[PDB]
């Protein structure tokens, strides 16, 4: 399975942005779609994931305020939202997938902010 | 769960049997049978990273045999059978149970 | 050995999957344990039952079964189409030390990963 | 696959023994493929048999372990007690590869859990 993200974006001040991940070639029956981010240069951080078999609304700590994960099952497209933009809109965000508790199998290219 | 690692940078050039070490803040024997939950990623400076080793001792399909991983209860390491031309860039480590958490650099 | 949650790791055809299953009591009628996976529907979850008998020889029995669900058109509630079964039984005797029983268990456990069994089960081709 | 010499490692309670066994022909009456260990005596023999059927496919595996004791007032040894085992798989016609592989791997991994080793080595109810 291969998935690719949708385009660099440029936003100003604090508004709402639309980040989407287009996944084609796998079903949401058991896999979990993660939303890891790298920020800039060094280190990378976790955000959350959506899995129908574990609740699908699990967020990393201190990220509930600035994250919202929604998935459209018909189009097999998963897109996540941001509310406030002070330092979060800094650098590239990644989109990953994998088994229920296994490692991260395959990633797509990341959009930069 | 903090995942401490080796210092930020090394300076191995060629031929050297360089090894990368890592330490965990809590024992990773989560599974009932004695199976670890680590994975090693390498990321070239340009594009997204790739997966190299999972279960801390199993090589992923499509990876040269020069890579080798060994693990223990709480002290893991990654040893490569000498460094080739293209084996540079940052190496990451991750645990993937409950709440995944990366950490560290080259 | 009190019942508790069991987490098996490194399973599947590609060796990346895993499942977590938790106890569901013991039946007083025949003294059989039970375990199951929290699948949000009681009828579509994999389950395991293990029981050891008493004498004039002992007998340990393990059963594994898991169904497959398919949502046919003209209805909303999923049903079960096919099931895959399993069965294991041991017949040790009274004068058997733990060394022999451990040897048998380890032999059976390591015989299920050799190429012969993984070829005879996955592809269902008889050995010749 | 055709029968061939099979070697097993890390066998035993302490995980240090090694069991090597070689093919012993195929029975044409009911199509069971046997295996055996070169123990120099046919009676004191650890044997394994595997066979699959044809139509609800059925797969059967049997393990037999005899124990030898020096009989009192005799020269040749005799078997005293025997340890048995049995495995049975009952997949269906439309079952894919992934389901069978999942069942086999689950059975293999579950047999090394502390619950099963307690229930078999010590024979205490769960």
């Amino acid at each position: 399975v291969q998935l690719q993200q949708s385009g660099p974006e440029l936003v100003k001040s604090g508004t709402s942005v639309k980040l989407s991940c287009k996944a084609s070639g796998y079903s949401f029956t058991d896999h979990s779609l993660h939303w890891v981010k790298q920020s800039h240069g060094e280190s990378l951080e976790w955000i959350g994931y959506f899995s129908p078999n574990n609740g699908g609304t699990i967020y990393n700590q201190k990220f509930m305020g600035k994250a919202t994960l929604t998935v459209d099952r018909s189009s097999s497209t998963a897109y996540m939202d941001l509310h406030n933009l002070t330092s979060a809109d800094s650098a590239v965000y990644f989109c990953s997938t994998g088994w229920d508790y296994g490692p991260f199998d395959s990633w797509g290219q990341g959009t930069t902010l | 769960i903090v995942m401490s690692q080796s210092p930020s940078s090394l300076a191995v050039s060629i031929g050297e049997k360089v090894t990368l070490t890592c330490k965990s803040s809590q024992s990773l024997l989560f599974s009932s049978n004695q199976k670890n939950y680590l994975a090693w990623y390498q990321q070239n400076p340009g594009q997204s990273p790739k997966l190299l080793i999972y279960w801390a001792s199993t090589r992923e399909s499509g990876v040269p045999d020069r890579f080798t991983g060994s693990g223990s209860g709480t002290d893991f390491t990654l040893t490569i059978s000498s460094v080739k031309a293209e084996d540079l860039a940052i190496y990451y480590c991750q645990q993937y149970f409950r709440y995944p958490a990366f950490g560290g650099g080259t | 050995a009190k019942l508790e949650t069991v987490t098996l790791g490194k399973i599947g055809k590609d060796g990346k999957q895993t499942l977590v299953l938790n106890p569901r009591g013991v039946n007083p009628t025949n003294g059989v344990a039970s375990l199951s996976q929290a699948g949000a529907v009681p009828a579509l979850e994999k389950r395991v039952t293990v029981s050891v008998s008493q004498p004039k020889n002992y007998k340990v029995q393990v059963k594994i079964q898991n169904p497959t669900a398919c949502t046919a058109n003209g209805s909303c509630d999923p049903s079960v189409t096919r099931q895959a079964y399993a069965d294991v039984t041991f017949s040790f005797t009274q004068y058997s030390t733990d060394e022999e029983r451990a040897f048998v268990r380890t032999e059976l456990a390591a015989l299920l990963a050799s190429p012969l069994l993984i070829d005879a089960i996955d592809q269902l081709n008889p050995a010749y």
